[PDB]
This record gives structure tokens, C-alpha cells and sequence, in this order.
């Protein structure tokens, strides 16, 4: 146990638990001959690659589960949002830290996941007829992320229990309460837009259900810091 | 003890009939002796599920036209097929001046010649064609669309001013090459709605496979 | 000119032929690949990955679902009962079926080679006890009791001691071939069993749910191998 | 002095007719404009008995498809010879998805093209195919089946929507090629009664050759 | 003359008359790259490999001939059948050696052989209309063997003549009175069912029949003694 | 293109020509031969080998 620092941002943590780096690959920067060479693009330092601790969810025993988009996630939060609207291009990597607080006397798992350009998919009018499409609310949900309704076909008709075919760890509470994962910046071009396109999102589903005894606090706290990592912004408004 | 036939190249082999343009004499269908095929690798029910074990891929791909009479016959007639890339105008009428533009190749054959068949290279502007696309291009109606996919247009048609003396059938198989993937997903198991997009039945949700009925007996 | 002869096949169009043929842009330079993480070359590499085994593939119920991914193990049971038995038989119906690896053996005719399928109980960190988790080769059949099958291959999982353990099935071989009805399939016969028994009852203090669940992952292991290319699905893309 | 001609190789070589397709206009006989050729070396009468003086054999087959109509005529028709290998379903009807699925290999050819030609390889999961098999595969009827023989299927059929304007028939030969052989054992005797096993006619047993009158006149 | 042992069997036999080993090859092993290297496959030695000695068959003047299946033939008897049946997979080779008792003044020879694959034929209800396959009884007829019903064409529609192109050796009283062979495991796979697939077939029959005058002993006894050579089992049950 | 002449014998299909076809199954890699015992490689080894002669062909 040890707490850690970057900037004026400390949050407390066990030494080191096994982080997980997305697909082998630890965020670097974009090298000087690139497509925009001449709109130097500036990396952020200071305040901007720091720690930020979004709103704790509950994890119920009813609970489906929990979807971030990146960067999305942060878009609306100080200084990082800052440069995420009034930037025209946007590249950067990731570390999360998803951490829960139980005791020895509460049970569950979680599969913490990251998947990139998750698509959300609508029901479909129950029927299926009805080409209806999500909301901007289901699509890019802010810093208070967004509830499942659908986790077996993670609302996308894919199978979660394929999900660990990506960046991923589990928190099973008997013998752990932290994830750690390094996302490295993933897409088809070297920058994009920060506001309209979300490079991937953040799963976090409960597998063995959260439970206890009657008298034991019956909410358990999902807390998610993240930082970024080799940020990169260009084109300044 | 070999392992080539599970390399992605081997998976996505093969020529797929991916279109089948209908030239009827009479009828109601494709009624100016021409058809406008935009490039659809989805053409080939299985491949879509397919592709989609993966969110970026990149490939050329060789299309082959296989034309004939429904009753399979063959007969003296020339054909023009015009690939019209991506950003170029496609025909309107059986006269439209697309037909004689230079930049759109076109190949010409008889229906008596063996099989046509040309090379598509990789057309995307970005790095790779990605099936999914988390965002909307710069509630909506745009949400998950990679436009920078278009492969491009193939129009078929007779040759001639006057219409065909017979009725014809063009089928286009398209074989992938040179296949590159990237970020592996679950693969797709709830039926498919919409070309466009991932939505699924909400009713219908179904278990991934079979179920029993109980797990201490087999 | 040359002298040549043509010879059959000429003019025959061999959807499998990968010749090859003429460029319809000559000079047209596609844009360059850049470097994207994550690249699969190899299905095999996926089939190596661990994904959710439903052992408990029951409910149906839509809302239910999700119960499939866990089977559990509760005080209620006693010592010596079968908690449940599943077989390793990646490519055919059943809980595989929700394995990444059992679908892609879907893409394919013939394989081989070990698999393996961790087990992880997610009970409560007071909870304690033991499970015997049994491995009866092809040809066998699911042992009566704890007794016998404490006589084959089999390990003795505490729980307690350990979160996760890992059971590794040393060889399944989907080669031999059947003509049934009048569809000719290739299927195992080489079913080994899978049968895990409470061996001690779920021990718990005062405070600790009764009931917890176990998750398997299941994945093939490095000599594992598949042949014969078969497209096949039941979700195809839509009219 | 040479002995080439003794070799398995050649023993082996040579094109046999090993299967007739009958595509008739009306008719009983495959009625619905397609058929399905399991393959079997057996169909050239001779071939039986010759690979059965071995126990074990290994080899590669070259099949031609040489059609025409019954009169011998050649007619502007396309043809689909499809390949359905073991272990995958064969089509049940003139519409069966089958025809289309990509992992059946097929060649699209024109009657008035020369032959189609094409190589099938060892497809066994065993090291050798195996003519006979003393056992069940796990007083019978499952005796002496050693199903790891199965090459494959042919689907012939003409090609179109609609019925071929005329009457076909598609001869298939085989020519085996890369042989290997192992445990030779006595040559057939007694004639042949069914495809499938040894019977032979108790009432009728032969001797395996001629006769005379007497061990001492010539 | 010498007697042999292996375990707690002894049989007394000649020196050594000429043995035969079946297609020039010694029964062998099967090495660890193979395809079941996980599940190590047991090599019996102790008493599994040792002097079986059958039911003696007794040779008239009438005798057909008779045959074994093999590993049929021992799947019934003892210590190996203990194995055959409770084990997965299996592969061996073995050491036959067929006896006769006989004085200076009886007369005969038989023609012994091993034919791998041995399927039997039925005589299709006479008329050869009827598709009858042979009994089980029949196919696979234990330690007692069976005997044929037609040897002219080994109850299989093929020339005994001709059965000498099979690993062989003649018994011709006048001459000698034993003969053996050495058998391979001989199979397209390298391991296999020991209760449905019988490898390979023990023929013994007369082709010079039977004969003495009458006041000696009018039937002589044909004993196979026969030893597992290089035996292996897979997956225990 | 390259100048060429088809001769006599162009599109026949002779049963004994030897020639090479195309491949059906490019990819599959069909299953290794092991060794068995006995491989006959020519005919004339199962001529030297002695079978019964019925010099006395008389009865049926
Ligand atoms: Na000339």
C-alpha cells in the first residue's frame, strides 16, 4: 500500500496489482513526419495528464451493468475537456483504475473490459421492425457513463461471455477489488475528432452477482480514476 | 502439426457471389438495360458476421462476372461493366455520358468469352475500413457510419443503343486477397436487423446456443 | 508465333483459383497502413483466448440470461453431490457454444489438440470447502459417485486455499466421420467428461450469503489445430 | 530390362469413367435439374478388385467433366460442378443455399468449353484410406465400414433460375495419381455382390480358374 | 530343445526353427511426438507381455481350418484383456506360435498365416440376394477361434491359394511341427480401439489334410501359444 | 501480348495425358501418411512370391 501523485491529484492504492496493457502496447506520442507537421500539435503536460476520479457508482445486486465512452468520458471535466472541444484533432492513450470497497463478508465479480468503436444498438421496437437508433444520451453518456439493459448481448447483440477476447480483468472480491488497465490509442488514423468519435468504451459487468447478508452495507462503491496518457491536440478554436 | 489454414488469409479466401444483376426483357425490374451495383462485400450472406470478428480490416479483392439467360444459356451478346470508384457520378439513363467518362474503367466482353475479371485495390482514404465506427460523421440517424468504406460502384449493362434481344443475368463473385484485422470483438449472436447498423430484436433475445435441462445431466 | 496447346480446364472459372488478374486502376496508390494495435493473424490465437463456458446453459428466460455464464454451489447440498457435469466438445451443441472457440470451430470441418477451462469461484472470502473436479477420458462414462471418480484423473480444489484452478483437457479430436440421416457430419465420439462434486459440504460463518457462484473460462491450448474450411450460420445478413 | 509398367503408378494411372450424370428434360430421373455424385473409385467396374489386392492405399484424384446431350451434341449451356467435401451438406434442391455457400468449391463452365478439369487431394483423417476394416466403428450391420473413405461429393446441375432448354448428361472420370499401397493381399475370386462388403454367393462358389479332365492330359 | 520363461510362463520348445516376422518389421513402440503425448500411454511389461497359451484345437481328417481375431483373441483372457477393455486407446505387436503333436506316422500340413483386416463374408442366403452380414460370434470369436466354413475362399470371396502373399509359415508333419510369426502393429492410425477394431486375422488351415491309419490317435491337437510384443494403452476407464 | 499459335490437339481431352489440373482445396493440408508396414512399390515384388499352383484343376 502506497499513495501515488501527478500534479495536485493523490489518490491511495495497493503497491501494484497486475495492470493489463491493451493489446501489448503502452500509449506513445505522433512522430514530426506525420500528415499535420506544419500545425504542431501540441502535449499536454502539466494538469492535463493527471488523475481524475468520476462520480462512484453502486453496485446493486440487481445492477446489469456499466459502459464508459473514451474520451467522451471526459469531454465535459476540467482542463482535459478543455482542450477536447476547442482542439480540432485529438490522439491519446489511456490508464484506468477501476477499484471497488467491500468486506470480507460481500461476494460478487465484475469483468472489467475495453472495447473499441462499441457500437450501441437499439431493441429495435421489440419486434425487430423498427429501425430505431440510440441517443446521444445511450451513445456518448457523459462522466456518469451508462447503464446496460441488455449485458448478455452487451446492447450490441454480441455475447459478453466472448468480452475477455479484449483488453480486460476481473475483480472477483474474495481476492481482489482493483483493475488496472493501459489503453493505447486505437483507430484508423493517426487523430480525430475528440467530441464525435469515441475510440472505445469501458465495460465494467458484474458475472457472480453482488450479495451479502442482511445488515451488511448493501451497496458496493464501483470507483473508475483515469489518466491520460501521450495526449495530443491540434488545431486550436 | 500445420496451422495454415486458420491464418486470416485462408479464412477470408475464396470467391463469394456477392451480386446478381437481372436484365429482363420485359418487366418491371431494372427497366433501362442497366443496374447499378454499389460494391457490397456483405453480398455473401455468411461474410458479414465474419468480418466482424474484427473492427478493422484491410484487402484487395478480384471480381469475376458471370453472365448468362436465367435458363443458363448463352448467347452473342456484349456486355459493358463500368466501375465507377467512389466519388465519380454514376449512370442515370442508358445514355448518360458516365458510360463514356475515361476515368471510369470499364471492361468489355462477350457473354460467349469466359468470365470477366479485374482487381479492386484498397480504396478507403483512412488506413483501413473499420465496420464500426463509435460516432457520427461531422439521437441521430448518422450514429455508426464509416463512410470512408466505399469501395465503388460497378454498372452492368448491354452494349448498344437498342435494347438486348435476350434476357440476361449477370452474378459478380467477389475473392478477397491480401487480408489484414486488427481488435478482435465477440462474434455476432443475435440476428441481424439492418445492414447498417447492430440493432437487435429485443424480444427475440435468444441464449448464445443450446440450452438443456439441467446442468447435472447431459 | 509460340506453339501451345490449351488443355482442359481452359476457360473454366474455379471460384478457388487464386490467380491472378488485371488492375482496374493502374495507377492508383492506395493510402498507406499505418500501425494499429492489436493484429490477429492466426483464428488460432483467439481460439487460445479464455472466454465464458456456459455450463449452465438452462434458463432461457430472456431476464435469466446472464445466470447461464455461473452455475453455483450452495450449503444446502452435501458432501459427495454431483454439483454439475458438462462435456469437452468445443465444435458441437452445447455450453461451448458460448466459447469464442467453440464458434470458430464452427468455421471449420476436422481439429484437435488439449483444451483447458479454469475454474473461479466468486464466493465470499469467509466461505470455505472443497470441490473434486473430474476428468473421465472418451469411452468413459460419468462415475457414480465421488468415490470412483476420486479414482480417475481428478483434482481436489479448496476454495478456500484457492480462488481459481485450472483442469486441462488433454485431448479431443473431432476427425472421425458420421453419415446419419442423409447429412454427413464430422463428429467427436471423443466426449471426455467433465463431473465436479462437492467434496466437503460450503462451509460459512455467521454473515456469509449460502450460496456462491463459480465461473468457468475455457479455452484450446497451443497444440491445438483445425482443418477444412466450412462457412455455416444461422445469423446471415438480412434481405 | 525396364519395369515401369509394374509400378503402382502406372498399375493406377488412367482416366477412368467413374460416374454418369443424367440431366433430362422430362423425366423420373433427377427431375429437378441437379444431382449429387458421392464420390466413388468403384464406378470404373475394373477399379474393385484392382485396389483391393492392397489393404491400405494413399493417393490424389484428377477429375474431368466431359458433357454433352445424349446425341453427343454440344449445346451453349452453363454448367456448376460444385464440391461439397465430407462433412458438409449436400443440396436438397435446385434452391438449396448450398449451391452458394463459398466453401464448396465450384467451377462454372460452358458445355461447348473444353472438359472441366480439377485435382481432389488425400481427404482421409486417417493416414490411409483402407478397403477393408475388420471391426465397428463405435451379429451387425455397421461390420467391415471404415467411413474415413469418404473424398467428397460432386453436385452437377445447370446453371439459371430456370429449367435448361435442353437434355444433358455429364460424364465424370477420375484419375487417381501419387499411389502408395501397403499389405497386398489375395486377389478377388468370387464375384462381387454388394458394394459394401465380401458376400459372396455360397451356392455358387467357383473355382478360381478353369478346369480339365484328368491332372495328367494336357 | 529348450524352455523358454517370461513372468510366471513356460512353455518348452525347440531351440529356434525359422521364425517369421511379419513384412521384415519388429513390433515397436510409438514415440512422444505423438498425437496423444498429454495422455502418456502406459507400455505394460511385467506380466501383461508374457506365454498365453490357448485352448488346443484338435486337427481331423474333416477339419476346415480354423482362425483368430486379433486382439480379440485376448481381450477375454487375463491381464491383457484387463487392459484392452478398460483402457482408451491400443497398439501392440505379437510373437504367435502354433504347435502340433503329432507321431513319425501321421501325415498332413497346414498353411499358417496372418492376414491384417480379415473381414469376414456371409454366403448372402446362397442365391447371393440377400445382404446378411456375419454374426458377431462369428467376427469376433474369442480364444476358442472359429472355423471356417469355406476355406477355399477363406468365408471372404478370396483364393487360399493365394493366402501365402500374407505373412506365413507351412506346418508340414513330415517335416517340423511349429511355426511362428512375428507380428507388427499394422494399422492406419497408431492407436486404436482394442474391442472394435481387430487388427489383424490368425488363419490355420489344412492344405494337405489329415491323415493316419487306423489304431493311432485320430486327432491331432493344434496348440497357439501367443505373446504381446511392444503393447501400449491410453486413457484408463 | 506474347505471339502464340494453338497446335493440333488444343482443347482434347486425352485419358492418359498425365497432365496438371487445378487445385480444388488450395489450403487444405491433407492429414501426414505414417509409416505402415508392407508398402508394395511394384507389381513384380508379388510375382516372386510363391503361391499354391493347382496343377490338379479337375474337380468343381
Ligand atoms: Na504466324
Amino acid at each position: 500500500v502506497a499513495q501515488l501523485t501527478i500534479g495536485n491529484s493523490t489518490i491511495t492504492t495497493q503497491e501494484a496489482a497486475n495492470i493489463i496493457v491493451g493489446y501489448g502496447e503502452w500509449p506513445s506520442y505522433c512522430s514530426d513526419s506525420d500528415a499535420t507537421a506544419v500545425d504542431k500539435p501540441t502535449r499536454p503536460d502539466v494538469s492535463v495528464n493527471r488523475f481524475y476520479t468520476l462520480d462512484t457508482k453502486l453496485w446493486e445486486k440487481s445492477s446489469k451493468g456499466w459502459y464508459w465512452k473514451f474520451p467522451d468520458v471526459l469531454t465535459e471535466t476540467g482542463v482535459f475537456g478543455q482542450n477536447a472541444q476547442f482542439h480540432y484533432l485529438y490522439r491519446s492513450g489511456f490508464c484506468i483504475h477501476v477499484q471497488c470497497n467491500a468486506s470480507k463478508f460481500h461476494q460478487g465479480a465484475l469483468l472489467v473490459a475495453v472495447l473499441p468503436e462499441y457500437v450501441i444498438g437499439t431493441v429495435a421496437g421489440g419486434t425487430g421492425t423498427e429501425d430505431t437508433h440510440p441517443p446521444y444520451k445511450q451513445t456518448q453518456p457523459g462522466a456518469d457513463g451508462f447503464e446496460l439493459q441488455h449485458p448478455y448481448v452487451l446492447d450490441a447483440g454480441i455475447p459478453i461471455s466472448q468480452l475477455t477476447v479484449c483488453p480486460h480483468q476481473w475483480i472477483n472480491l474474495r481476492t481482489n477489488n482493483c483493475a488496472t488497465i493501459i489503453v493505447p490509442y486505437i483507430n484508423a488514423l493517426p487523430f480525430d475528432s475528440a467530441l464525435n468519435h469515441c475510440n472505445f468504451g469501458l465495460l465494467v459487468v458484474p458475472i457472480s452477482p453482488l450479495d451479502y447478508d442482511q445488515g451488511a452495507t448493501p451497496v458496493i462503491p464501483i470507483t473508475i480514476t483515469l489518466a491520460p496518457m501521450c495526449s495530443e491536440f491540434a488545431g486550436l478554436r | 502439426h500445420s496451422t495454415a489454414e486458420t491464418t486470416l488469409d485462408s479464412f477470408f479466401s475464396r470467391a463469394g457471389l456477392v451480386g446478381e444483376i437481372d436484365l429482363p426483357l420485359k418487366g418491371t425490374t431494372n427497366p433501362n438495360g442497366y443496374a447499378n451495383w454499389d460494391i457490397d462485400i456483405t453480398g455473401y450472406a455468411q461474410m458479414r458476421r465474419k468480418v466482424e470478428l474484427f473492427t478493422y480490416m484491410r484487402f484487395d479483392a478480384e471480381f469475376t462476372f458471370v453472365a448468362c439467360t436465367p435458363t443458363g444459356e448463352v448467347v452473342p451478346q456484349l456486355l459493358q461493366y463500368m466501375f465507377v470508384p467512389p466519388g465519380a457520378p454514376k449512370p442515370d439513363s442508358r445514355e448518360s455520358l458516365a458510360w463514356q467518362t475515361a476515368t471510369n474503367p470499364s471492361v468489355f466482353v462477350k457473354l460467349s468469352d469466359p468470365p470477366a475479371q479485374v482487381s479492386v485495390p484498397f480504396m478507403s482514404p483512412a488506413s483501413a475500413y473499420q465496420w464500426f465506427y463509435d460516432g457520427y460523421p461531422t439521437k441521430d440517424l448518422e450514429y455508426g457510419a464509416m463512410p470512408n468504406n466505399m469501395m465503388g460502384t460497378f454498372s452492368v449493362r448491354t452494349v448498344g443503343t437498342s435494347k438486348s434481344k435476350y434476357p440476361l443475368v449477370v452474378r459478380i463473385y467477389m475473392r478477397m486477397k491480401h487480408v489484414r484485422a486488427w481488435i478482435p470483438r465477440p462474434m455476432r449472436n443475435q440476428n441481424y436487423l439492418f445492414k447498417a447498423n447492430p440493432n437487435y430484436a429485443g424480444n427475440s433475445i435468444k441464449p448464445t446456443g443450446a440450452s438443456r435441462t439441467a446442468i447435472t445431466t447431459l | 508465333g509460340f506453339p501451345t496447346e490449351l488443355k482442359p480446364g481452359t476457360n473454366q472459372f474455379l471460384t478457388t483459383d487464386d490467380g491472378v488478374s488485371a488492375p482496374i486502376l493502374p495507377n492508383f496508390h492506395p493510402t498507406p497502413c499505418i500501425h494499429i494495435p492489436g493484429e490477429v493473424r492466426n483464428l488460432l490465437e483467439l481460439c487460445q483466448v479464455e472466454t465464458i463456458l456456459e455450463v449452465n446453459n438452462v434458463p432461457t428466460n430472456a431476464t435469466s440470461l446472464m445466470e447461464r455464464l455461473r452455475f453455483p454451489v450452495s450449503a444446502q447440498a452435501g458432501k459427495g453431490e454431483l454439483c454439475a457435469v458438462f462435456r469437452a466438445d468445443p465444435g458441437r451443441n452445447g455450453p461451448w457454444q458460448s466459447t469464442l472457440l467453440g464458434q470458430l470451430c464452427g468455421y471449420y470441418t476436422q481439429w484437435s489438440g488439449s483444451l483447458e477451462v479454469t475454474f473461479m469461484f466468486t464466493g465470499s472470502f469467509m466461505a470455505t470447502g472443497k470441490m473434486l473436479i473430474a476428468y473421465t477420458p472418451p469411452g468413459g462414462p460419468l462415475p457414480k459417485d465421488r468415490a470412483t471418480a476420486m479414482l480417475g484423473t481428478h483434482v481436489i480444489w479448496d476454495f478456500g486455499l484457492q480462488s481459481s484452478v485450472t483442469l486441462v483437457i488433454p485431448w479431443i479430436s473431432n476427425t472421425h466421420y458420421r453419415a446419419h440421416a442423409r447429412d454427413g457430419v464430422f463428429d467427436y465420439y471423443t466426449t471426455g467428461l467433465v463431473s465436479i462434486w462437492y467434496q466437503t459440504n460450503y462451509v460459512v460463518p455467521i454473515g456469509a450469503p449460502n450460496t456462491a457462484y463459480i465461473i468457468a473460462l475455457a479455452a484450446a491450448q497451443k497444440n491445438f489445430t483445425m482443418k477444412l474450411c466450412k462457412d455455416a450460420s444461422d445469423i446471415l445478413q438480412t434481405g
